[PDB]
């Protein structure tokens, strides 16, 4: 009518046989194509591969543990009690920690075995309406709290070198006395002196998964060679267990990677847990320039990791005169020590080192915020490469997510990467080119994509590169 | 031979429930927590863009009881500003707007239906755009069949998303019911609440994705039973209904969930069904999933109607507008609107087309409500069967200039790009309309394709 024939005309012509012919044929070879394109897609959906299935972590699969030794030295004098502990626990929640662990709290006079009862706690610290107090407080901000259960731990023999079974026995009533209470685990320190000692730690960690799955028990030697720490976790295996494996090189990178390497290889790839002590700081074994290497190198480990209180911020019990180094002095603010006014600086405290951005706790943020988020940390696969003299280089790579490659330089000078990979599967190889999350050192910009064969490395440098999956 | 009549007042309200209800209620409750911070400005933001969408939906359904012809929002500046304006909304409506719009639901339909076949990983790409382009290509073979079809659809899905969206607020409300707080505390609910309001507007401008689709009743008025009673009737009834449930969903979303656990999920609807279902939560991806399949339906439909009107007043080729007799749906129109949003299965980021075209997406709905004002003191004397009390056509002027002045201040970038297009759509107006003592090399060229897809879908022109 306008551009086009009318209806009368339209009809008298695109009426005649042939003409239907043709549309009938487009609608068969629509519908036809329709049918290809399904079958199409159904064939495209089945040959996608899989994906795999999450393990079912627990809690302390998900992030870092914290010890407190000494509650007074926590706070300071005054209010060192379990009611004032109630007012850090958004510090710590700050740090992304989800586990406390307290330190003992029972009453232990000394030596004496009959003047040592655990489940009464001690009226230095408080009192239990105190303790469910924290507890319930603490549930609050998603931290869960273990009790250490160390008998002696004001004596030098930490399981009363006297009488042997009979201290055993009330650590066995003790468990069942503080799980109703609400504790979500326990700790025991110094298990090199206690006699029969994997034959204790199967009883309590069976009275301890017998009550829910969703309950841990930490064990703790001064044990530093391989084979004395394998025969301890043959019998029991869902047991954690702190050592000073690590603490002895401070040292070339060679070395810490056989270290690493040959646990995870003689205990069979089970989920472990990673520190330097069963009680003490960093700054006890190692220079003040490995700290932030090592911080990298704890959260990025196929593992649980375990710090003491100060290690964000480098606290170190051999920098201030008069202070025990067992139990340091925690450095709040510039008036936290009173004792000499003036031997405490404003980069040795805790607020005025949450001001910077290239300080200490700064990677400790950052650090625990990205170790608690991804799922290639999380629980993802380890396979560590072979590199330059003095490196330590590794992947973590779970199923299709983001991948992570951390690179470490132990070394006192300089370097090249030298990432001759050729033997990770087809699933983590390396592009050839990769993101870079985070450094230790100031001089690197943190987002732009660097390319993996000129990557050099300056000294105690360790680097946190990302790339997703890909061929 | 016409169009034949067939929307009752239930199935307008269909109409707009089904295409306001898409993706933004699931795929969206966490831009306004990672740009506004504290769950009590979330709300306020949703609170917000509800009062906006509902003050500016009550101007749009007195302009469509005054004006009352098809194509809403482009016969108005039709009548108002003249014909290159009209074109230029038109021509940018049509490359741009509709068919971006109706693959990005269909994407998140297939991608949501897929979900349970990969539960914790990535959907394959040409798997779900394989299903996005089946998903387009069977609604517009059901809407070329017949028009009460298309009108059961609609309302069918209506249904399905009203049901799927009760079973989550219930859920939410037996979650306070059994006296735990992870969120919506009184004095516990502002902590991070961002300031500034330099980075809010960015949010308003992220929870008024989830709103839009209120003015499409407006372009599928003339095929309405009474339009001067069942178009207003059928707004002031859908439209505050979507600004309450839009709140019980995201308080219930924050009953069950952290912050923490809510910006670190890229999926919020099936996280809160993994944790209050378990197994059997199969069926909240495949109920977000069908909340997208009635939206393309109700898109398609009105896209449909808006090309059919373009071409009645030669802005378009005239083969759109003609209706195939004994079926009475306007076919060449449909193909049309089908083809160009299968076109946009190439694009691979068009997620970003958004920020390239709010501006004007805005300043059309201002100029129209400037014509409106201003056809009221010029031609005082119409059948006005519904007005508006005045100075909410004036706060909507202006909160749609502050709407657009966040454009060209805070993200300039690409708004010199997104008017090349509205400018080279310019020469394609005057080609195509201007330009008349046409040379008979290309016009008998003109009638011969046109005759040639006339006998090909057998359709005849409109005739009162
Ligand atoms: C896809 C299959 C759908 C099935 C149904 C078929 C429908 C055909 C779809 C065609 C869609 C076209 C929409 C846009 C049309 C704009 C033009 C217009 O409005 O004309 C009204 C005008 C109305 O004609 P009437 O029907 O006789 O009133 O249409 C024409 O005269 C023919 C226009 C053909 C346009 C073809 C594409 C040309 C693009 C621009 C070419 C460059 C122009 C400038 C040259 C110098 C460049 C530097
Ligand atoms: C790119 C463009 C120009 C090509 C257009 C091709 C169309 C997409 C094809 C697909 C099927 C074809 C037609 C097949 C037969 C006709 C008649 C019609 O037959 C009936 O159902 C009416 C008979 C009855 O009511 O009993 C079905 C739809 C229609 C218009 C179809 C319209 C669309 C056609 C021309
Ligand atoms: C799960 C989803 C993604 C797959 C597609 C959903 C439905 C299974 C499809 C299949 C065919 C569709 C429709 C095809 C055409 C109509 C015919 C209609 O019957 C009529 O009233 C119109 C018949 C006429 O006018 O003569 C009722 C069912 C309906 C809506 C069908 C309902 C189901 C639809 C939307
Ligand atoms: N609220 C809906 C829902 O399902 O949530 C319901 C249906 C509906 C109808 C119209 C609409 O107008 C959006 C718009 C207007 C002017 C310029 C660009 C765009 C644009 N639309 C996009 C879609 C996906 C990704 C980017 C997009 O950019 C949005 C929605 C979504
Ligand atoms: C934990 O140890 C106890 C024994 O030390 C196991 O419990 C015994 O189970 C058998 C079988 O029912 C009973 O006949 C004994 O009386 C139980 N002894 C008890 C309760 O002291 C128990 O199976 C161990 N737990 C696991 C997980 O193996
Ligand atoms: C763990 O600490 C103890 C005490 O500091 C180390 O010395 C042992 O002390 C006990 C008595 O307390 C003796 O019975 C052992 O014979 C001592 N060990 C040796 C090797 O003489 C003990 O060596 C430390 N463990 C390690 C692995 O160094
Ligand atoms: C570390 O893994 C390697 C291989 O996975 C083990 O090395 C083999 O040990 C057996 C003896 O058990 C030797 O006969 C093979 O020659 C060794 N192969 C290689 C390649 O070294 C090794 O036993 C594992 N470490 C521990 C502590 O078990
Ligand atoms: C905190 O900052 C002070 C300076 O503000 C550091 O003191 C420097 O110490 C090194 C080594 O002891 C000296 O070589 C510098 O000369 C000192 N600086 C000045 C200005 O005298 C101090 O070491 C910093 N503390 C920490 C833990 O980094």
């Amino acid at each position: 009518k306008f551009t086009g024939l009318s209806k009368e005309e339209l009809l008298k012509v695109a009426g005649s046989p042939g003409w239907v012919r043709t549309r009938w044929a487009l609608l068969l070879l629509f519908w036809l194509g329709w049918l290809g394109m399904l079958a199409g897609a159904v064939v495209i959906i089945v040959r996608a591969p899989r994906c795999r299935e999450l393990p079912a972590q627990k809690w302390w699969h998900t992030g870092a543990l914290y010890r407190i030794g000494d509650l007074q030295a926590f706070q300071g004098h005054g209010a060192g009690n379990l009611a004032g502990l109630k007012g850090r626990l958004d510090y710590l929640s700050s740090l992304k920690v989800k586990g406390l662990v307290l330190g003992p709290i029972h009453k232990n006079q000394k030596d004496d075995v009959a003047q040592t009862d655990l489940l009464q706690i001690d009226p230095n610290f408080g009192s239990k309406e105190d303790f469910d107090s924290l507890l319930q407080s603490a549930k609050k901000k998603s931290i869960r709290v273990i009790l250490d259960l160390t008998p002696n731990y004001r004596g030098e023999n930490s399981w009363f070198s006297t009488q042997v079974d009979t201290v055993a026995t009330k650590v066995k009533d003790a468990l069942e006395f503080w799980l109703q209470a609400g504790v979500d685990g326990f700790q025991v320190r110094d298990i090199e002196n206690l006699k029969d000692a994997s034959s204790f730690l199967a009883e309590w960690q069976n009275i301890t998964k017998g009550f829910s799955e969703d309950r841990l028990l930490i064990a703790g030697t001064n044990s530093s060679d391989l084979q004395q720490i394998l025969s301890l976790l043959e019998s029991n295996k869902d047991l954690l267990l702190t050592s000073s494996y690590l603490s002895d090189s401070g040292s070339t990178g060679e070395h810490t990677k056989s270290l690493v390497t040959q646990y995870l290889n003689a205990t069979g790839n089970r989920w472990c847990s990673w520190s330097l002590s069963q009680a003490r700081l960093l700054t006890s074994f190692l220079p003040a320039q490995l700290l932030r290497l090592y911080q990298l190198m704890l959260f990025t480990l196929p593992g649980t990791p375990v710090f003491s209180y100060g290690d964000e911020i480098g606290l170190d019990a051999a920098a201030l005169p008069g202070q025990p180094m067992e139990a340091p002095v925690m450095l709040w603010d510039e008036s936290s020590f009173p004792d000499i006014p003036g031997a405490v600086s404003a980069n040795m405290t805790v607020k005025g080192q949450s001001e910077d951005p290239g300080s200490l706790l700064s990677l400790f943020r950052r650090l625990s915020d990205q170790r608690s988020k991804e799922r290639s940390l999380l629980h993802g696969d380890f396979h560590a490469f072979s590199a330059g003299p003095g490196l330590f280089s590794y992947i973590r790579h779970w199923d299709q997510n983001e991948r992570f490659l951390v690179v470490l330089n132990f070394g006192d000078v300089g370097l090249s990467a030298g990432l001759q990979a050729s033997d990770l599967p087809a699933s983590a190889s390396l592009p050839a080119k990769a993101d870079l999350l985070l450094s230790t050192q100031p001089g690197r910009e943190e987002g732009s994509p660097l390319e993996l064969e000129r990557l050099k490395l300056e000294p105690h440098e360790g680097l946190l590169l990302r790339f997703p999956y890909a061929a | 031979v016409t169009l034949q009549r067939n929307i009752t007042l239930l199935n307008g309200v269909a109409i707009i429930v089904g295409t306001i209800i898409g993706s933004g209620i699931f795929v969206t409750p966490t831009g306004v927590l990672k740009e506004a911070g504290s769950p009590g400005l979330a709300l306020v933001v949703w609170a917000a863009c509800g009062v906006f969408s509902i003050v500016g939906a009550l101007c749009y359904a007195e302009l469509g009881t005054t004006i009352s012809k098809s194509g809403g929002d482009y016969a108005y500046m039709l009548e108002v500003y003249g014909s290159l304006p009209a074109f230029l909304k038109l021509w940018i409506e049509l490359l741009i707007i509709r068919p971006s719009s109706q693959y990005i639901v269909a994407l998140v339909f297939a991608t949501y239906l897929l979900k349970p076949l990969f539960p914790t990983c990535p959907v394959p790409e040409e798997a779900a755009k394989l299903v996005a382009c089946l998903c387009v290509l069977l609604l517009t073979a059901v809407n070329c069949y017949s028009v009460k079809a298309a009108t059961r659809v609609q309302d069918a899905f209506a249904a399905a998303k009203l049901l799927a969206l009760a079973l989550i607020i219930l859920l939410g409300f037996v979650q306070i019911g059994k006296g735990d707080v992870s969120n919506l505390d009184p004095n516990f609910s502002f902590e991070g609440t961002k300031l500034d309001v330099g980075n809010i507007v960015l949010a308003l401008y992220s929870g008024l994705f989830a709103y839009g689709g209120w003015n499409y009743l407006n372009f599928v008025t003339e095929e309405m039973i009474n339009p001067y009673r069942n178009l207003p009737l059928a707004i002031i009834i859908s439209l505050p209904i979507v600004t309450l449930v839009y709140v019980l969903t995201n308080l219930a979303y924050f009953t069950t969930l952290s912050t923490e656990q809510m910006l670190s999920s890229e999926a919020v609807a099936v996280d809160f069904g993994n944790y209050h279902l378990g197994v059997m939560s199969w069926i909240i991806p495949v109920f977000v999933g069908l909340s997208c399949f009635g939206s393309v339906n109700g898109s398609l439909f009105t896209s449909s109607r808006l090309f059919f009107v373009g071409s009645r007043e030669g802005h378009l080729p005239s083969i759109l507008s003609m209706i195939h007799p004994q079926l009475l749906t306007p076919v060449p129109s449909l193909v049309f609107t089908c083809v160009m949003t299968l076109l946009y299965a190439f694009s691979k980021d068009i997620f970003s087309v958004i920020n390239f075209f709010s501006f004007f997406n805005w300043l059309c709905v201002a100029l129209a409500i400037i014509g409106m004002i201003w056809l009221r003191h010029r031609k005082p004397e119409l059948e006005r069967p519904i007005k508006v009390n005045l100075a909410l056509p004036v706060f909507f002027i202006l909160a749609c200039l502050f709407l657009i002045a966040v454009s060209f201040w805070k993200t300039p970038v690409e708004c010199g790009i997104g008017f090349t297009i509205i400018l080279s759509g310019l020469p394609v107006y005057f080609f195509g309309v201007w330009w008349k003592n046409k040379p008979k090399w290309l016009l008998q060229g003109i009638f011969s394709t046109t005759v040639l897809c006339q006998k090909l879908m057998q359709v005849v022109p409109q005739e009162t």
